[PDB]
RNA sequence: GCCCGGAUAGCUCAGUCGGUAGAGCAGGGGAUUGAAAAUCCCCGUGUCCUUGGUUCGAUUCCGAGUCCGGGCACCA
RNA sequence: CCAGGGCUACACACGUGCUACAAUGGCGCAUACAAAGAGAAGCGACCUCGCGAGAGCAAGCGGACCUCAUAAAGUGCGUCGUAGUCCGGAUUGGAGUCUGCAACUCGACUCCAUGAAGUCGGAAUCGCUAGUAAUCGUGGAUCAGAAUGCCACGGUGAAUAC
RNA sequence: UCCUCCUAAAGAGUAACGGAGGAGCACGAAGGUUGGCUAAUCCUGGUCGGACAUCAGGAGGUUAGUGCAAUGGCAUAAGCC
C-alpha cells in the first residue's frame, strides 16, 4: 500500500470542506467525488455521499474506518446474481 | 510432548514438530530453538522436561491457536459489519485481494456447480 | 476426601455468612456426580460402545452402566432396548476425588479454555456441563486413542436455587466467567 | 462396591511443571507429569488477555503524524 | 347403476417381505465432424393419485374419495 | 473539455500456458563451468542500516573499461524415509517496501502465519527424426511501476524410424 | 364358523342384505413362585445431537402399558426387572 513515511493521502477540496464542517456543525450530507482519499479522525460523525460512478452513495463515517480507503465503502458495479 | 494444549509427534524433529501448531512456522521454530539452546537434529523425544518448559515459556511470547483464530474472526467480522469492499467479498465468498472471477476462482467459489 | 474436608471446614462458614442460614443442614451439599456418554453410533458396531465404556471407566474407577433406549424412534433408526449410552454415578469419596482431579487438572487442560458458563443450573441448583474432548483426562494415552468421544457431566446438589449452586461452586473455586 | 468388575484404583503423584506437586487417587499406575495445573493457569491466576485493545485511531496516530 | 384392475422421473414400464425406487427413451455439459446426424465418455431426475387411520417408522397394510381402462345392467 | 467509474464483473462452457502431484526428489552448508544484450529524465559499484523487499552518502560508465549480474540445473557433505509427507503453494489476516499527484474498486514485491484442491488424470487429442525433444536459467522490446506472455541467448542432454 | 360395542327399552336374552372392528395365532418363556420398581407427556440445563436417542432435575399423576381387534378391569398392581 502507501509508503508509511509519505503519510496518508487526502485532497484539499475535501479536507477544507470537512475542516469547515467540523466547527460549522452543518451535518447535512456532503457530496464528493474523491474516493482515493484516506479517512481522518476529524471526519467521524459526518455523512458524506461519494461518487461511485452514477450517483452519490451516502456513508456515515465511524471510528473503525480510519486507515481504510474511502472508496472501499461504495460499490462500483451492480450485481445481484444470475 | 504436549504444548499449548495440543499434542506433538515425537518421531519428527523439533523444527517440523513446532510447525504443527497453528501460528508457528520454520522461522518461529528456529528462533525458539536458538533462544532455548536446542539443536534441530534432535526429536521431541530424547529430551528432558526443563527444555520443554522453557520452550513453552518462549512460545507464550507469541500468538497461538487460542488467540490466533479469535483475532482473525474478529477482523473478518469487523470488515463484514463495516461493509468495506473486502468485507463484502468475504461475505459473498470471493477473492478479496483482487483477482478474476470470470475463470479460475474455484478456491473461493467452492466445487464446480452447474445449472 | 480432601475436598470433603475443605468443604466441611471452610465452605459452610462462608455459605452461612452470605445466606443468613440457621442450621448446617441448610447449607447445600453435593449429592452426586453422574457422567454420561451418549454414543449414538453403536448401531453400526457394538465395539464402538464397548470402547466408550472402557474410556469412561478409565476416568472414574467404576464399570459403567450400558444404558438402553426408553422407546423406539424412527428419526434415528432405533428400536427399544438398543444400548446407545454409558453412564457412571459417583457419590462419596470417589465423587470428591473425581471433583478434585477434574478441577485441578482436566479443566485447565481444555483447549482454548476461557472459563465456564454460569447459566447451566437448570433453575434447580444442579449444574450441567459438557466437554468436546476426553483426552484432556490424563488417564488416556494419545498413541492408544481410537476415536475422540466426549462426555457430559452433571453435579446434583441439595441446593434450591442457581444462586446457591453458583455460590457453592465459587466456594469450591469452580471456573466461572 | 463390587470386587472384580471395577478397575484397580490406587494413589499416585502428579508432578506439575510449576512445582505444584499433588497426590491423587487414579488408575494410571505410573506417576504423572503435568504441564498446566490449576495454579499456573492464566484464567485461574487472572491474566487473561483480550482482542480489541483500542482500535483504528491509536494505530493511525502512532504511524502517521502531521 | 354394480363389480375388477391401475395411478411411480419430462414419456413408456418395472419394483418393494414395512426402513435403502430402478430400466429404456428423453435432457445438460463435453468428445468427433467444416456443420448437423449417428456413435463415445461424464452426469442427475422423483415429496410413488388424494385423504384418514395400526405402527418407532408406509410408495408398501387397512378404510374412504378422484381419474382412467375394462366386464355386466339379464327373464319380463 | 473535466471528475468518477468501467474495459479486471460472474450460477457457467472453451482454448493457450505456469506451478505441481514427488527420492532421477524437497531442504541446509560448501563449491565450478556460459552465451547474447541494455544503459544519460539511464545503468547504478564499494560502504552503512534494515533478517527482507529496500533506505542513505556516493564513485564509474554514452560504454571489449563501469553497472545490470551471483548463472541455475550441476558436484561434494548431511537430513527427510513414501505419509496429503520438511512435496503443494492456492486462498486468507496482520505488518511493510518501491514507482507513481494519487496502488479501495485494480500495480509489483518482502516478512510473520494460515497450507485448500492435487497422489499422473476418461472418451479424445498435441509437438518432435539431433545439439531436435525434454529440462535449467539469462537478457531485451513494451514500461514512471506492472508478465507465468513475446522475441533471442546458452548449460545438460536423449529414445526411435522394420 | 368364532370374539368386542351399539341398536338392546338400567336383571338375562333379544332381529334385519344394520352401524363400526377382529380371529383360524403365539409363548419351555410371554407360565408358577419369591424379591424389588412405577409411567405417557411437557419444561429447564448439558459435546458432537437435530422437534424427538442418552444424562440431571422440576411439573404432571395413569391422560402410559396390557403379545394382538374392541369392551370390561389392573397400584395389593393383572404393568416393569
Ligand atoms: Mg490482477
Ligand atoms: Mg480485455
Ligand atoms: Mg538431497
Ligand atoms: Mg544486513
Ligand atoms: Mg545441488
Ligand atoms: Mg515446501
Ligand atoms: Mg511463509
Ligand atoms: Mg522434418
Ligand atoms: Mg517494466
Ligand atoms: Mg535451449
Ligand atoms: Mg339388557
Ligand atoms: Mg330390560
Ligand atoms: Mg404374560
Ligand atoms: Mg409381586
Ligand atoms: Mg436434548
Ligand atoms: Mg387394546
Ligand atoms: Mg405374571
Ligand atoms: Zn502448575
Amino acid at each position: 500500500p502507501r509508503s508509511l513515511k509519505k503519510g496518508p493521502f487526502i485532497d484539499l477540496h475535501l479536507l477544507k470542506k470537512v475542516e469547515k464542517a467540523v466547527e460549522s456543525g452543518d451535518k447535512k450530507p456532503l457530496r464528493t467525488w474523491s474516493r482515493r482519499s484516506t479517512i481522518f479522525p476529524n471526519m467521524i460523525g459526518l455523512t458524506i455521499a461519494v461518487h461511485n460512478g452514477r450517483q452519490h452513495v451516502p456513508v456515515f463515517v465511524t471510528d473503525e474506518m480510519v486507515g481504510h480507503k474511502l472508496g472501499e465503502f461504495a460499490p462500483t458495479r451492480t450485481y445481484r446474481g444470475h | 510432548a504436549r504444548i499449548a494444549g495440543i499434542n506433538i509427534p515425537d518421531h519428527k524433529h523439533a523444527v517440523i514438530a513446532l510447525t504443527s501448531i497453528y501460528g508457528v512456522g520454520k522461522t518461529r521454530s528456529k528462533a525458539i530453538l536458538a533462544a532455548a539452546g536446542i539443536a534441530e537434529d534432535v526429536k521431541i523425544s530424547e529430551l528432558s522436561e526443563g527444555q520443554i518448559d522453557t520452550l513453552r515459556d518462549e512460545v507464550a511470547k507469541f500468538v497461538v491457536e487460542g488467540d490466533l483464530r479469535r483475532e482473525i474472526s474478529m477482523s473478518i467480522k469487523r470488515l463484514m459489519d463495516l461493509g468495506c469492499y473486502r468485507g463484502l467479498r468475504h461475505r459473498r465468498g470471493l477473492p478479496v485481494r483482487g483477482q478474476r472471477t470470470k475463470t479460475n476462482a474455484r478456491t473461493r467459489k467452492g466445487p464446480r456447480k452447474p445449472i | 476426601a480432601k475436598l470433603h474436608d475443605y468443604y466441611k471446614d471452610e465452605v459452610v462458614k462462608k455459605l452461612m455468612t452470605e445466606f443468613n442460614y440457621n442450621s448446617v443442614m441448610q447449607v447445600p451439599r453435593v449429592e452426586k456426580i453422574t457422567l454420561n456418554m451418549g454414543v449414538g453410533e453403536a448401531i453400526a458396531d457394538k465395539k464402538l460402545l464397548d470402547n466408550a465404556a472402557a474410556d469412561l471407566a478409565a476416568i472414574s474407577g467404576q464399570k459403567p452402566l450400558i444404558t438402553k433406549a426408553r422407546k423406539s424412534v424412527a428419526g434415528f433408526k432405533i428400536r427399544q432396548g438398543y444400548p446407545i449410552g454409558c453412564k457412571v454415578t459417583l457419590r462419596g469419596e470417589r465423587m470428591w476425588e473425581f471433583f478434585e482431579r477434574l478441577i485441578t487438572i482436566a479443566v485447565p487442560r481444555i483447549r482454548d479454555f476461557r472459563g465456564l458458563s454460569a447459566k447451566s443450573f437448570d433453575g434447580r441448583g444442579n449444574y450441567s456441563m459438557g466437554v468436546r474432548e476426553q483426552i484432556i483426562f490424563p488417564e488416556i494415552d494419545y498413541d492408544k486413542v481410537d476415536r475422540v468421544r466426549g462426555l457430559d457431566i452433571t453435579i446434583t446438589t441439595t441446593a434450591k436455587s442457581d444462586e446457591e449452586g453458583r455460590a457453592l461452586l465459587a466456594a469450591f473455586d469452580f471456573p466461572f466467567r | 462396591m463390587k470386587k472384580d468388575i471395577h478397575p484397580k484404583y490406587e494413589e499416585i503423584t502428579a508432578s506439575c511443571s510449576c512445582g505444584n506437586v499433588m497426590k491423587i487417587r487414579s488408575t494410571v499406575g505410573h506417576d504423572l507429569n503435568l504441564d498446566v495445573c490449576s495454579k499456573c493457569h492464566p484464567f485461574f491466576t487472572g491474566k487473561q488477555r483480550d482482542v480489541a485493545t483500542g482500535g483504528r485511531v491509536d494505530r493511525f496516530n502512532k504511524r502517521f503524524n502531521i
